[PDB]
């Protein structure tokens, strides 16, 4: 349809529209017009991506500013979904407007997902792919080939072919999804990875993950290309704090330090070899360093620094190199003794928690390394590696971690904490000391985003409570509200089971994981629900270890045998590819009527973007509250930091952290208002957590379902499933849950 | 932490404490609105149905008295009697699903008695094993292969399980069914099944109203009954043609003679007008010349499906009325402020509530319309 807002014409790609979408669209426009940040929570059963793209894209095309749009997701899978939705809108707009307006939309991901090279795309890790692509695209091969054609160094045909054409002609006007982009590039032998990166500045809407916006290692390059007045959208940002924290975190192990020493020795040997034969390169680099130039000046735009910057760009010193690490040999000695200091600190016998300031003071005591040279460690190492002709960097890879540690610890002093534990795994014959550099304040990584950009929209399906996020992340919002879906007939049945058929309490507490009574009760619940669930049944466990243990007990007890009769069993695995294969098989079984049951982790890869709409998801079995591991040094330190700074109680945050993951999994079963399913939370502790659930889920949770039994819950599930199968009366939903064009005009007139 | 005992007493006696004629009509008025939409849709009178029944472990449940198997078989016997009564010139086939296999229990034939005997025998065996839609659909596809192009190939499936185990790819079978122009109706028992919904939708030109799930035993009888009526044909699916069939003449002989169909001595039979061979009963295909033999009564049974009687619209009490008694039965209309008169627009004659149901359910001609001379 094509309806009107106060002054903005927006073309919706569907003939019908939900009341929630119009209200959601109206609120977004007001936020953009008034400027500022907002937190909008909408039910997962109503089209959110289409509504966001429809209004935002219409907003830029109409207003003179023509503000660009920045869409941020949490995983690459969501990027493709948004792009497909993005393609849907433009196709509809092109048909309605009679012409294809000038519009460019691209997604941005890593080389691993966009490498068409037959030999470089067959790797099992993105780090190796980047190194090989850089070798063929750094420019050393091209320069060597130009000087001497006989050189055996190879190039990438896809990268070379781009130089023939101009940047503006890399792709035709329109929206190119990853599936479409690869097909188009393959037919013309071009590199999608370089096409998108060189084309970000020309895209009306650019879609990437949170890591490309929060992680300084890869954010700085992309952030420099995007505009400053563009619209920023945070989709599914209910776990944005975790992304922010991990952006400035590091872990060091005894093996890493041992490998670092080998790399340091190799660098010293290489420097000696270069000195004997080619000493002019060292002098040229030294002369530039004395002047005061940094990696940005020396390095060409075609090449990239060896060590990605680990700190935010605003925290990088703009002064010259301190001088202690100005020369190659002196820097190596500086680097070497730093590694030795780290090694001796790993021989502790008890957990030691220390602030960065204390660590620096002790370092300045045992050795004579000052704070300022450490801040330049990563910057200096990249220059040295660049000038040493290091075509193979397998040995020097370990030194990247050491350089990252030095810059991070010497840069930040507040909101960061260093943990040294003699036992990485408490259940180990021999101690395995580990050193963890942790970020406690999640607002540090997101602070630049909220200041650089004027308008930011934070939206998700299960972002509740909305007050905590402004508290946890230091920002203020013009408006924050949650919508309640106006569904004529209830489509989702949320229930809480506090005990089994025997009436014995059931919980997923780790200390009682190996309990015959609790395990059997959960297994009976799993079997009983599989009996009545028509097509698909998804089960989420608090942790992978709990799933591994409980599943094994079920196999011995014979519970899995009963499940095998009615549904195929697919289990999430640590290997990403195997889990993806399981999802394909799980979907195939549901489609063909064989029936399948998927066992996954509530905090795993499946829960972070994979949706089970319609037949795939009909019953969600939440086995316990997905609580974190309480006896963790990282979590305890963060809890204390939040308590002292933001006055957030430790118990409150723990409940909030677990509930958001439980709700996250709950909301991955509804796509439209015709989708239905049953959501069961199996733990005695969910009973008092009704107020903590999202508003649209709490509304559907009745008082009688606060504490149910396995037998009682099954009876309700059977009755609910039977009712949902009946033909819905159209008149019951003509203008109360779905609106036509005429109905929308009525709403506008009545409100005005 | 006090228990519920100390709180108070339930006091059940407190719960209970100590226009109507208009309500009875408005419900009747609303119900007449639902049936007001009647149009002469084209229907395929000649049908070829393959009744598929589920006999698996899931059919041993006690949801339906006495069990799903017994009730479904019991209703199946009822379905055969009603189907052939209103579709005399159609044929039926019966298949069952047992032990993950499709078992043929009745070949395609126009004799209702043969099907009844097969269903009665099935009533004894205990169901078990897993169901297999692909096995049943493949068998149904084969059974419908030797059918003329003018007949409507249909398959009614009574599914009771929530899962299906198949040896091959079900989607390929669904595609073949669409290519063969077979139409599938599924009557589920417990809940929607993803494959069943796709089968009913893609096989019926996208219509999603052919996959029905009951809510009680009363509704199940309605679902079975609704399938007896011929299914309207699609516009773009044209198979118009002329079918050669004859009208035999009954005889009354003094001595018995062998029948050309069963090779059995029978006193009286109908002589085919093409080869003079005698057949015990009708309607059946002649065993010699392969020419369908039917009586004029059989054709007349389907006229009402081609010229449905237009619904009767209520008359508001504001206007005056013609007569105080029903035109057809002269049943005095109660005064009751509401009216019970139903008028036929074609003839504008008042009818009582009793006749209106009878005229549109038992009879198929408006008594007033016939009396009216043009
Ligand atoms: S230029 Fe593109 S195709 Fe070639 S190796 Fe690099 S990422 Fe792969
Ligand atoms: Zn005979
Ligand atoms: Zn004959
Ligand atoms: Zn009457
Ligand atoms: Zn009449």
């Amino acid at each position: 349809m094509k309806f009107y807002i106060d002054d903005l014409p927006v073309l919706f790609p569907y003939p019908k529209i939900y009341p929630e979408q119009y209200n959601y669209m109206c609120d977004i426009k007001k936020t953009l017009d008034v400027g500022g940040n907002s937190i909008l929570e909408m039910p997962s059963g109503t089209g959110k991506t289409v509504s966001l793209l429809s209004l935002t894209i219409a907003y830029q095309m109409h207003y003179p500013e023509h503000r660009k749009i920045i869409y941020c997701s949490r995983t690459m899978s969501e990027i493709e979904k948004a792009l497909v939705e993005l393609e849907n809108l433009m196709d509809y707009r092109t048909k309605e407007l009679g012409y294809q307006e000038d519009f460019r939309g691209l997604g941005l991901t890593s080389r691993k997902n966009l490498c068409l090279h037959p030999e470089v795309s067959k790797e099992r890790k993105g780090t190796v792919v980047d190194e090989k692509c850089r070798r063929m695209t750094n420019g050393q091969a091209k320069r060597k080939l130009e000087e001497d054609p006989e050189a055996n160094v190879e190039l990438c045909e896809y990268h070379e072919n781009l130089y023939n054409i101009e940047v503006e002609d890399y792709l035709p006007k329109g929206v190119f999804s990853f599936e479409k982009l690869l097909k188009y590039c393959e037919e013309k032998t071009l590199c999608p990875y370089f096409i998108v990166r060189r084309m970000i500045s020309l895209c009306n809407i650019i879609i990437y993950s949170y890591h490309y916006l929060l992680d300084p290692k890869i954010a700085e390059r992309v952030s420099n290309e995007v505009s400053k007045d563009s619209i920023v959208i945070f989709d599914e940002a209910h776990n944005i704090d975790n992304v922010c924290i991990e952006s400035l975190s590091l872990d060091l192990t005894t093996d890493a330090l041992r490998r670092a020493t080998r790399g340091a020795n190799a660098l010293d040997e290489r420097i000696s070899e270069v000195r004997k034969v080619d000493s002019q390169k060292l002098q040229d680099e030294y002369e530039k360093l004395v002047q005061g130039l940094h990696s940005a000046d020396i390095l060409t735009d075609q090449e990239e620094p060896f060590v990605e910057t680990p700190v935010l760009p605003q925290d990088l010193l703009t002064e010259a190199i301190p001088g202690n690490i100005r020369r190659a040999e002196h820097f190596v000695s500086f680097l070497k003794r730093l590694i030795e200091y780290l090694k001796t600190r790993m021989k502790v016998l008890h957990v030691i928690s220390e602030t960065p300031k204390s660590f620096l003071q002790h370092l300045k005591q045992l050795t004579f390394i000052e704070r300022k040279p450490l801040r330049f460690c990563s910057e200096r190492l990249s220059l040295l590696v660049r000038t040493l002709e290091v075509t193979e960097v397998e040995d020097f890879t370990a030194l990247k971690d050491i350089a990252t540690f030095a810059t991070l610890i010497s840069t930040y002093e507040e909101g960061f904490l260093l943990i040294i534990e003699p036992y990485e795994i408490e259940n180990a014959a021999v101690p395995n000391p580990i050193m963890r550099f942790t970020c406690l304040d999640a607002s540090i990584a997101i602070k630049p985003v909220f200041e650089r950009f004027s308008s930011v929209i934070i939206t998700s399906g299960t972002i509740s409570p909305l007050d905590m996020y402004p508290r946890m992340l230091n920002f203020k919002t013009v408006l924050q509200k949650s919508y309640a879906m106006t569904l004529a007939k209830k489509s989702f049945l949320p229930m809480i089971i506090t005990k089994g058929s025997d009436q014995v309490a059931i919980s997923s507490r780790f200390e009682i994981r190996n309990d015959p009574s609790i395990v059997r009760n959960y297994g009976s619940m799993l079997v009983e629900f599989a009996k009545i669930t028509p097509d698909g049944m998804v089960v989420f466990f608090p942790s992978y270890l709990y799933m591994e243990s409980i599943v094994s007990m079920w196999q011995t007890m014979g519970i899995l045998d009963e499940v095998w009769k009615h549904k195929l069993i697919l289990v999430e695995t640590p290997d990403a590819q195997e889990t993806s294969l399981a999802l394909e098989t799980y979907r195939k079984a549901c489609s063909n009527g064989r029936g399948a049951i998927l066992l996954s982790v509530a905090r795993g890869k499946v829960s972070e973007g994979i949706d089970f709409d319609h037949q795939y998801g009909r019953t969600v079995l939440m086995i316990g509250i997905p609580f974190q591991y309480t006896e963790s040094r990282i979590l305890k330190a963060r809890l204390e930091f939040m308590r002292e700074n933001y006055r957030i109680r430790e118990n409150d945050f723990l409940s909030f952290d677990a509930m958001r993951h439980a709700a996250q999994c709950l909301g991955r079963v509804l796509r439209g208002k015709d989708d239905y399913g049953v959501m069961v939370l199996a733990d005695r502790r969910f009973s008092r957590k009704r107020s903590q659930l999202p508003k649209w889920i709490a509304q559907g949770l009745s008082d009688a379902d606060l504490n149910l039994s396995t037998d009682m819950a099954i009876s309700n599930t059977k009755q609910f499933l039977r009712t949902m199968a009946q033909p819905t009366d159209p008149k019951d939903q003509e203008g109360v849950s779905v609106w036509s064009y005429e109905d929308l005009i009525k709403h506008q007139n009545s409100r005005k | 932490g006090g228990y519920a005992w100390e709180d108070e007493i339930k006091r059940s006696w407190d719960l209970v404490k100590v226009a109507s004629l208009v309500a009875s009509i408005v419900e009747a008025r609303k119900k007449r609105t639902a049936k007001k939409n009647i149009t002469p849709y084209q229907r395929g009178i000649i049908r070829s149905l393959i009744l598929t029944l589920d006999c698996s472990e899931a059919m041993l449940e006690k949801d339906l008295r006495p069990n799903r198997h017994a009730m479904i078989i019991q209703y199946a016997i009822d379905f055969v009697h009603e189907f052939f009564d209103q579709n005399p010139i159609s044929q039926m086939g019966i298949i069952i699903m047992r032990n993950g296999l499709a078992q043929l229990v009745s070949q395609v034939s126009g004799n209702p008695q043969d099907h009844i005997d097969a269903l009665k025998s099935i009533r004894k065996q205990e169901p078990k094993g897993n169901p297999s839609l692909q096995n049943a659909l493949e068998m149904a596809r084969g059974l419908l292969l030797p059918v003329p192009a003018h007949c409507t190939r249909e398959v009614l499936i009574v599914f009771g399980s929530l899962s299906t185990t198949d040896p091959g790819d079900i989607h390929q079978t669904i595609d073949s069914l669409v290519s063969e122009k077979i139409r599938v109706k599924v009557l589920g028992l417990s809940a929607q099944v993803a494959i069943c919904k796709e089968l009913c939708k893609a096989t019926n030109y996208g219509d999603e109203s052919f996959y029905k799930i009951l809510l009680d035993e009363t509704h199940l009888k309605e679902l079975f009954n609704e399938a007896v009526t011929p299914l309207p044909v699609n516009k773009i699916n044209k198979g118009f043609t002329l079918v050669k069939m004859g009208f035999p003449t009954r005889i009354f002989e003094d001595t018995p003679t062998f029948c050309s169909c069963h090779s059995k001595l029978v006193y009286g039979g109908y002589f085919c007008p093409n080869c003079h061979s005698k057949v015990c009963s009708l309607p059946t295909v002649c065993p010699c010349c392969d020419l369908m033999l039917i009586l004029s009564t059989h054709l007349a049974r389907s006229y009402h499906h081609l010229m449905p009687l237009k619904t009767f619209a209520e008359v508001p009490t504001t206007e005056k009325f013609r007569s105080e008694d029903c035109f057809s039965c002269q049943s005095r209309f109660p005064i009751l402020l509401t009216s019970s008169r139903y008028r036929c627009e074609d003839c504008k004659q008042e009818f009582c509530v009793d006749c209106d149901v009878f005229i549109h359910e038992i009879l198929h001609n408006c008594p007033g319309c016939e009396s009216k001379p043009v």
